Parts: structure tokens; C-alpha cells; sequence
């Protein structure tokens, strides 16, 4: 099993910056890809950014060129650097790990961290 | 993961999970039977390609029958669509490229249907509406058919999100044009999946037959019907015993070469071991160990050892 | 031999509540749609509520805002929550269901349960 | 193509094609597993007949368990009805007749159910209404059960519309009465399917054991003091290696003779090959090749070769 | 008869018997395939226990993967719940106890669901409502899942109402405390199911390798060729042939020890038979016959015979 | 198969006694457990008492201490001794055999015998 | 694959005659049986006559004793000689080939040919 704990959430002004963290523990060797998801009030959950175990990054069109996903393998920590934050970026941000065990894939989620962008 | 065998009840509203779980259990059950006789019940049955677009750096599959280690059998001739064309533009700097058939991992937490929505990982299933024939009567109806989201990937790529199986290797010729490497052998479920191994196997059998017929003519006649065996014939008898015992066994495995390579390996290793008793140029570690993923590191060196052992056996 | 069983009916006070349950027996249901019908002592059979195939449920003008038709897959039962019950609602309630068997379908009705408010 | 694995969706109308395709895939999947270890996973498990009423030119099956090359297993003891009586009035002019169990081809374009309408070809499925027990509770309900439209046909007949499997051979006695040929061997899925082959296999094992026990006496008779020096003892000790290595392997195969003949053939051929090293009267290719369809051209000549090789010394 | 293959038709209402019978046929079909290559396709894949509560006369299973002779595969890691704790209060007077995994017989006349109502016999099925994940999308729904009504029983108990499979044996300590007997071997589906047999098999292979490496160096050579054979070479090369032929075969069976013991037995018996040709203290009848139900009467005496044959 | 014939039924006064008999014939070696069931007017069939081939007895709470189930192995006869009979014991009593054959269980039933508790 | 083309259809009087033809092409070696089917207005498709590759003929009860099915193997042509024609024989006549490949059966059909039998 994989345990994920998010930190770094909070209130920021428009055009501001935030760095989210996600500490991963447990069976870390099985993690295939890690991701950041967000759920804005009254909206469906959406994929923000992803990073494979090998370090290949991908971003949703809405955050591309503003957000940076990175991983610290020595500390097993996932990061999300968010620049030029807009009010539409206000959401609960969830850390996710797509894990592999014995030819089967599994999803692990964090509890989420509140990110609020004021206008 | 977990498999939840459904209980079928009288008032119950039918749910997709009931049919998905039952199908998953049946796949696991068939796989558990395969594991009783074989250590590695997965690999290639057939991996056929179209070479016509290779000068234009494009590779297309024509027929793919591959069993993945999770018990999933893919069959483009019967149940699956062929994967899209493999574009070789990204490997213009390479002399060699290993082609793998990739099947995305099944996610026990759902989202296996590739419905066009965004995902951080490839989805295993594709839905195709097919006008399927009702087999008892004469009507046809449009049914959502499960299509495995197969792609031809390369072994040097990041493939952890998929279950992969080597399916070909491409090498450049003298002109630098991509061509399928005849030396390539995929993990095998059948011997017929590799025509070059089949050619090499037929060559060994023919070599064994010629060697044993030459050795059988070298026995002195005790009488008109029985062979004479003395202390000097210690090498002659055990050589003949080894070839005579193995030849009909190897012949029947090769005449119908549609079984798992573990069966063939067992007999080939037994024969190699028997022949090593009269050689001083080898260790007994000479018999290559069986590794399912790379049959190139087991059958070509084992056939090489056997051909050398057959030749040097005369003393 | 497909049947529909209606339960949770009987005597109730005004401005109170009751929940009618509709279960099927004899077969396993694949694709289907369930509707609740009412037959008052005077007036004929009127559509109270019905499930709409891939859409929001339709309720009669009188009962709209007071009733809520729902499906429970875990219980294999279709419920009708009757809140703010008045004397004009009181009728014999029936459960109608359009059950499919491949291409063909059948319209099945239950015996009905007695309701009084 | 052939099999369309169904995708199960919430809000989908359930169709018979979804269940037919899933069932067809499971049959193919079980067949693909069988093919990993065996070249010919088809043949007879049991083919038993009623020999009474044969003087009246009628043949009835009592028990048929046969797997067809398309992966379809027929079992009259568990899932299928016995085929109708085979009328031998049409073969009164014949001395020999090959009986085959016939299963009509599955038509990928439908019409597989024998519904009483006229057809240019035999239909594979028959529907029987059975009051089937619901296994969780105590109720029973009438369910349309699939019965394979099996018939006993003859090999000389036009059988392209069916998948066929040899099931018996009838030969005429001294009086000219039809009787089951004991020499007949059908394509085998189990050794037990042929009682005559069983008798011949048990005879070979006993013969091997007798030859091995006599060869034990020889090494003993010309005394062995754990120091063999005699030139004759050399061929003796070497013949003993062949019999001692094969005997326990042959014994466990024969003690539970319910496995495919490919397993037995492999061990019988290995033993034959080992015994040929000592003989000058046989060819390099004397061991009969394995041919699943005609086990009469493999087992009787292989057992004949083995018995002759064992009797040599 | 026992199985009624369903015919799927366009105007047919779906019945639980159609799915129950189809599932029963698929189990029989998978079992018939297993019987093509193996005489006994049933037994233990994994039988793991918690020993912590043994001083308190309690035995708990942690992992059970067992196939019953009717073709039913039970798997606590994937599809089934662990059986309840085995209470040893009834065997306080015993020095030995054989633990069996018990699966109630399937009754062809119904009533297989243990719904809490009274019955004169144990019922095979238990229903558990599980929130099962729909695999295409993201929804979950509560579904009645079949759980096999498994119990840990003892071989001295009346077990005719169940299909049983030996799963452990408990013996008494020097202190009189119950403990799992390491000599116990259940009917096997995999060699890995028995850690003690694995230890003994690994020991045999290493002994075979050591004896053959010593014998291979004993071959006399003139220049780089085998020297003209003496009388002592008749036994030397016979022995070498047996070890050299068997070693790579046994190695690949042992390196991936997840196959049926019939495969291993066949090769072990072949090797034993080959080694018996020089011995006068053991007749050919010395090779133990294969016994699937009691592998203790086949593998320990066969490994004992082999180790004695390799040393002598 | 297994054939079951009940006898010993009849009319009894309240606080009275009766002994029911069930003769079993056919494939008796496959019998696992034998039982007595009863169906009172307008009530569902209720299991009364059961006995395994080995002699292990079980009773419904409603009849425990009043009823005795026994089996004579030599004569293949099942018995039910009923004491302190009450009007609620009035029912048709059925003999049942749970039989096994090649890993499968089967139920065999008797025709039933009438028991009437009155004054 | 097997391709089929019918010809010879048309209008005839009761008691009249017609000969239908069906040219078969493609993988003719896999043909097990050839047949003639008909579909009368507002009625379900029905078997008329059949002929196995070996030449065994069969007729539906309604046309037995009146029709003749034959096959010319040198020309790969199926024929249907229709005699003693009745108004109930008015239908679209279809040529059919039942084909076998690797233990599986397949149906191939023609486009059909109109046969109209007029009465008084």
C-alpha cells in the first residue's frame, strides 16, 4: 500500500505563487506515475499535472506554462509549483499515485489540501 | 487484485460488476490450470508483420496472438483490432530497435475505458459498436464490444504503465533500411511463433539423425541380431543411448511444434547433459538455464552446444 | 412468471410521511423502467411518477415537490418517498414496470397496496 | 472476426449475443490453455455402447464424453442427451463400418438452433425445456437448456457439415452378426477410453517387470561382488539402466491412466529408442511417429516393437 | 444430469439458473483441461497459518489457496474470506491432530446459501454485500458476492458433508504445547506449498551437483582426450550419465517450483531408477509409488533413497 | 437413489407420547445426515431434529428436551420419540435423507405422516 | 469468400416452367452445401431445395415432386428447374452457399431474383 499526505495549501492573491508537497510512504517501488488533481466548488475532479517514475511530465491545457510538477526521489516527495495563480485555480488539490503490483494497477489518493486564490 | 465471484439472486437488478467479476474469475481459473504444468504460461502464439512500409520507417502488424502474464489473451484474428502503425521516426539515430506489444495495466480502482477523457495513464479498454450476429436465430444487433487498447511500443521507452511482450526486433541493413531481425525470438507460447528457431531445431534433428545413423553402423555384431558392447565401447554405447532415446521424443515435439518451449527445453537440456559426459572442453554449467523472457539466451547457445557435442562425440 | 410486489402501504396521519417499495420476482432484471400509478375511489388510473431513460424522473402536477422516485441497486428495489401527505393523494397505489428481454419488452403491473391519509 | 468479448455497461439493454460471445471466449480460452501442453487437445474420454439389440442391426450409445477440435466438450453423463439409435440397415452389404460421433458445425452467421424449420444443413443446437433448480434457495424454474444435436454417423458418409470423431468400428463375426471390433482405438484424450489398449499396456509393463527381474537374476547369477569385470555384464548392466529408468515412469502413467496419450507416447518412444541401441534387426526410424487421429498406427506397432525388443534379452 | 448449459435467446427473461449453470460448466471445462496433463488436479497452492495463539489452543489461517477434487478453487487472497479460528479445546487429550480445510458439498437440490435459516447440513455459500468497483467507469455498487463457507476441521471428525483437503498437522512439544509439524506435506498443486519439501529438494540438487562435479574430475584423460576405458569406467560413466542428464531438468523444475508434483515425481523416479542399476541392497521396487493424498509416503522416502544412492 | 417410508403417526392427547419411524432403503451407504421436518397447517416447513451417519444429534429450540432422534444402523431405520406433545406439535412429519454421490449432495424425502395433538 | 449471382427469374403462368441459375466464384473448395431460398411478399424466408457438394438433393415439402436442384461443377453453377408452378411460388429467390473454414461454418448469399407466377 501507498500513503500520501499533502501540504503547502493556503490563501494567495491573483498572480501569486504556491508550492504544494506530497509525501509518499509504503511500497514506493511500485509507483508508475504520480499526479495532481483538483476539485473546484461545484465542478468535477480534473487532472492538473502528472509525472512518470522516470520523470516525464504532462500538464492539462488550463495550467500549462504556469505550473511545474517535480519529484524528489531521495525524499519520496511530489511537488507542484504554481505560478500566475488565477481565481479559477481555487480548489481542493489531491495527490495521486498510480501503483503497480503483480501485473495490476491501483490508485492511491491523499486527503487533499485547500488552495484559495482571491481576486 | 480481488475477484468478487457474483451470487445470482431472484429479485436482483443486473449490474455490470457481476459480469465483469465472473469473467475475471474465469480468466484467473484458466490461468491457474496453465500454471499446474507450466512455470511461464504467457508469451507469443503469433507475431506477424507487414514489411512493405519499412523503407518509409513504418511498421504494421498483420496478426498478433499474445498472452500477457495477467492471464489476458489477445487475438487480432478473433477478438481484437490490430494496434495502430508503429512510427520509427524517433529511432533514426538507432541501429537496433526492440518492438513490444503493449497492453495497459488493468486498474482495480476503475477507469479502464478509454472514453477520450484526460488521464495520467493509458486505459486498457476501447469500446466499439459492432453489429453482432445472434447465434440461435437470424437477427443481428449493435453491441458494445471490448477492444484491447493495444499499441506497438519500443523496449527502451518507459513502459511500466503497460504489460509488455517482445514481438519483433528491427535492424538496419547495409543500406541503412529497417528490416526484421531473423535472429529475434520472442517469449514463446508455441515453437511455431519463431520460424528461425524452427529452422534451427529442424537442422539439429537432421544433425542428430545423421550422427546416430553413423554411430549405429559402428557397432560390432555380437551375433546376426544383437550388438556387442565391451569396455572399449563405453563412449559408443552411452552416445547411442543418448541419441536413440532423445530422437523420437524431439521428433514428436518438432512435428507438431505448437506447445510451450519448457517441454522442448527439458528434453534439449536432458540430451545436452547426457552428451557433456564425454566432453572435456565444457563445464556442466554449459547447459544454458531456462529464462522465459529471452529465449535467444537459451535456445541458440543450447543448439550451438548440442551441434558442437554431436560433432566431437566420435572418440 | 414475472411479478411485482408493492409494500410499505397503509394508514397514515396528514402532514406526515410514508415510503412505498417495489420489488420484482421470478426473473433477474437487465434494462427496465419503473412507474407509480394511483387509482382513487372515484377517478381512474393516473401517472404519479416515472423514471426517464437516461434522464430526470417525471412527477404529476399534484405530487411534484412532495414526492421523490428513486432506485436502490443494493436492495434491488424502486422506492417512492411520500412526504407532506394530504387527503387527495390517498388512492390505491400500483407499481408499473417495462421489463426488457433482449429486443422484446413486457409491461407488468403489481396487485397494488392500499394507502390512506 | 470470430469472437466478440462483450463490454458490460450500466444502462445497456442485455442481449443474447453478449452471453453467447462471453461463453464462446471462455471455451476458446480453455482450449488455448490445453494447447500449451498438448498438440492435439481433442478426442474421446468415454465411448460406451449397448451391445444388446446389435443382432437387430441397431447400435445405441450409453455414455459419450468427446472433445471436438473446436474446443467443444460433449458429455452425455453431465450436459448432453444421448444421440438417437444408429440404424445399420443401410450397411447390410458391408463387412466393416466406422462409427463417428457427429456434431454439426457452428455457423458464425447464425441459425444454430434446430427450431423445426427446414434447413440445407444440420443445426448444432437443440432446445430442451427443463425445470432447473435455483441453487441458492429452493425454487425451480423452466429454462431452455442447450443440448448438442449429436448423431452417430458412418465415416463413409458425407460428413463435411459436421465435426466428426471416430467412436467405434463394427465388424461381422463367424455367423455374420455385427459386433464392436476390439482392435479399434479412437483418437484419445484419456488412455482409459480404450480398454483393449489398457490390457496391452498392462501386458507391456508386466513384460518389462518380468524382463527386469530376470536381468536382476543374471547380474546376480554370474556373481556380483560390487566389482563387475565380465564383458557380458557390460551389456546386461546397460540394458538394466534402460528398464530401471523407464519402469517407475511407465507405472505411474498406467496407475492413473486418465491423461492424454502424448504423455505416454513420449515415454514409450524414449524406452523404445533406448532398447534399439542393442538390436541389429531394426531401422533407425523403427519407433512409430505420433498420429493422434489414428492411434492404431502408433500404439499397436510401438507395443509390438517394444515386446520384441524385451524378448530379445 | 448435473450440468444444464444455458441456451441464450432473444425473447428470454434472464434467470439465476442460466448464470449458475454456465459458471458450473466453465469450472468443469477448466477441470477437464487440467485432467489432460495431470492425474490429480487438486490440492494446496498455499496453506499459511498464524502460530501465535497455539499456546491458547487456537489456530488461525493467514492465506489459503486450495483446489478441491470437484474443480472448485478457493483463494483467500483474491475471492474468499479466511475461515473462522480453529478451536483446539476438543483435542486436549490428543498428541497429534490433522487439520483439514472443509468446503461443504454442493447440493444439487438447492439450499446452498447460508441465509441464517435452520439446516441439518452445512451450506456451501455465504453472501457478503461488497461495494464493488465498476471497472470501465468510476462508480461502485453494493453487490452480493459469493463467499465459500470454509471451516478448518480435523480429520478425526465426521466430514462426509464436506469436501476436505489436508492443510496442516499439529504435534506436541517437549512441554506438551501444540505446534505445526514441519514434516507435514499436504496434497500438492505447487512444490512451494511445502517449505520443508523445498529445503529437502534444494539439498538433493546441491548434493547431486557436488557428487557430479567430483565424478567429472575423476574422468581419466590422455592429452586432451578421454583415456582408453578401464573396467572402473563402466560404473563411472553410467553414474555420470544419470547425474548429467537429470541435473539441468531438476534445476529448472526447482528454480520455478510452482508446478504440479507429478512433473517432479516423474523425473525424481527416473533418476532413482537409473541409480538403482548398480545397487544390490535396493531392488527396483525401492522407488516409492506416487501417492497424491499422502506426499509424505512418496517424497521423503524417495529423497532418502536418492541421497543414499548418491553417497554409495 | 434413497427411498423413505414414514410410519407411527396418529392421534395423541396433550402431554402424550408418540414414536415415528422411517425405513430407509436403496443406496444407504451414501447417506450423510437424516432429519425430521414438520409442516403445521398454514405454517412453513420447519426442521425438527437431525442425526449424522455417525450419530451426532441436533434439535430445534421448540422441541429440544421433548423430542429424541435416533437411528438403528443395522436395520436402516430412523426414529423420532416425541414427549409432552402440545397442540402446536400438530403437523405432517416428513423424513429426509441428505445423500452424497461423486462430490455432490442430494435430498430424498418421505411422503409424510400425520400427527394430531388433541383432547 | 464465396460470391453468388442469380439469373433466370421472371414472369410465368401457372403450370409453367422456369430455370434459375446461380454462378459461384471465389473459395468454391470450402462449399459444403448449396441451396435455394425464397421470400414471398409479407412472409419469412424459407428453404426451397439444397444440394451437398457430393450431389445429395433435398426439397422443402411444398416444392417436392415439382422442382429440380442440380449443380454443374465444371462451370461452378447452381440450377433450379421449377415445373408445375403455382401462384404461391411467387417470391424473390435467393442462392445460398454454406461454406466451411477451420471447423466453422459460414453463409454466403446472392442478391436474389424475382419469380412471379400469374393465375386466371
Amino acid at each position: 500500500q501507498v500513503q500520501l499526505v499533502e501540504s503547502g495549501g493556503g490563501l494567495v492573491q491573483a498572480g501569486g505563487t504556491l508550492k504544494l508537497s506530497c509525501a509518499a510512504s509504503g511500497s514506493i517501488s511500485g509507483i508508475v506515475v504520480m499526479a495532481w488533481y483538483r476539485q473546484a466548488p461545484g465542478k468535477q475532479r480534473e487532472l492538473v499535472a502528472s509525472i512518470t517514475s522516470g520523470g516525464t511530465t504532462n500538464y492539462a491545457d488550463s495550467v500549462k506554462g504556469r505550473f511545474t510538477i517535480s519529484k524528489d526521489n531521495a525524499e519520496n516527495t511530489l511537488y507542484l509549483r504554481m505560478n500566475s495563480l488565477k481565481p479559477e485555480d481555487t480548489a481542493v488539490y489531491y495527490c495521486k499515485a498510480f501503483f503497480r503490483r503483480d501485473y495490476v494497477g491501483y490508485d492511491y489518493w491523499g486527503q487533499g489540501t485547500q488552495v484559495t486564490v482571491s481576486s | 487484485m480481488k475477484i468478487y465471484r457474483p451470487l445470482w439472486e431472484d429479485g436482483a437488478f443486473l449490474m455490470p460488476q457481476q459480469f465483469q467479476q465472473q469473467a475475471a474469475w474465469d480468466v484467473h481459473l484458466a490461468d491457474s490450470v496453465a500454471r499446474m504444468g507450466l512455470a511461464h504460461p504467457w508469451g507469443v502464439v503469433a507475431a506477424e508483420f507487414d514489411d512493405s512500409l519499412l523503407p518509409l520507417s513504418r511498421l504494421n502488424a498483420t496478426r498478433l496472438i499474445v498472452r500477457f502474464p495477467d492471464g489476458t489473451l489477445i487475438d487480432t484474428e478473433r477478438a481484437d483490432n490490430l494496434p495502430p502503425v508503429c512510427d520509427l521516426s524517433t529511432v533514426s539515430d538507432r541501429s537496433l530497435v526492440d518492438i513490444v506489444l503493449a497492453l495497459p495495466l488493468l486498474n482495480a480502482n476503475g477507469g479502464n475505458l478509454d472514453n477520450g477523457s484526460e488521464s495520467e495513464r493509458p486505459r486498457r479498454w476501447k469500446s466499439e459498436r459492432v453489429n453482432v450476429q445472434e447465434l440461435a436465430g437470424h437477427e443481428q444487433s449493435e453491441v458494445a464490444v471490448l477492444r484491447h487498447n493495444l499499441t506497438l511500443r519500443m523496449a527502451h521507452q518507459e513502459n511500466a504503465a503497460w504489460l509488455t511482450c517482445p514481438v519483433t526486433r528491427l535492424v538496419r541493413d547495409a543500406q541503412g533500411q529497417w528490416c526484421r531481425d531473423p535472429r529475434f525470438i520472442p517469449p514463446l507460447l508455441t515453437l511455431s511463433a519463431s520460424p528461425s528457431l524452427m529452422t534451427e531445431l529442424l537442422e539439429l534433428l537432421h544433425h542428430l539423425q545423421a550422427r546416430r545413423q553413423r554411430l549405429m553402423s559402428m557397432r560390432r555384431e555380437n551375433n546376426a541380431r544383437l550388438a556387442d558392447f565391451a569396455v572399449a565401447d563405453v563412449s559408443l554405447f552411452w552416445l547411442l543411448n543418448a541419441l536413440n532415446s532423445a530422437e523420437p521424443v524431439l521428433k514428436e515435439l518438432l512435428d507438431m511444434p505448437y506447445r510451450h518451449p519448457e517441454l522442448l527445453y527439458r528434453e534439449l537440456a536432458r540430451l545436452a547433459g547426457s552428451l557433456l559426459t564425454f566432453s572435456l572442453e565444457h563445464n556442466v554449467d554449459a547447459v544454458p538455464a531456462y529464462h522465459h523472457e529471452t529465449p535467444e539466451n537459451v535456445f541458440p547457445p543450447l543448439l550451438s552446444l548440442l551441434n558442437r557435442l554431436l560433432e566431437a562425440s566420435l572418440p | 412468471q414475472v411479478q411485482l410486489v408493492e409494500s410499505g402501504g397503509g394508514l397514515v396521519q396528514p402532514g406526515g410521511s410514508l415510503r412505498l417499495s417495489c420489488a420484482a420476482s421470478g426473473i433477474m432484471l437487465g434494462y427496465f423502467t419503473m412507474a407509480w400509478y394511483r387509482q382513487a375511489p372515484g377517478k381512474q388510473r393516473e401517472l404519479v411518477a416515472t423514471e426517464i431513460s437516461g434522464g430526470s424522473a417525471n412527477y404529476a402536477d399534484a405530487v411534484k415537490g412532495r414526492f421523490t422516485i428513486s432506485r436502490d441497486n443494493a436492495r434491488s428495489t424502486v422506492y417512492l418517498q411520500m412526504n407532506s401527505l394530504k387527503p387527495e393523494d390517498t388512492a390505491v397505489y400500483y407499481c408499473d414496470a417495462r421489463i426488457w428481454r433482449g429486443t422484446v419488452y413486457d409491461n407488468i403491473s403489481g396487485p397494488g397496496t392500499q394507502v390512506t391519509v
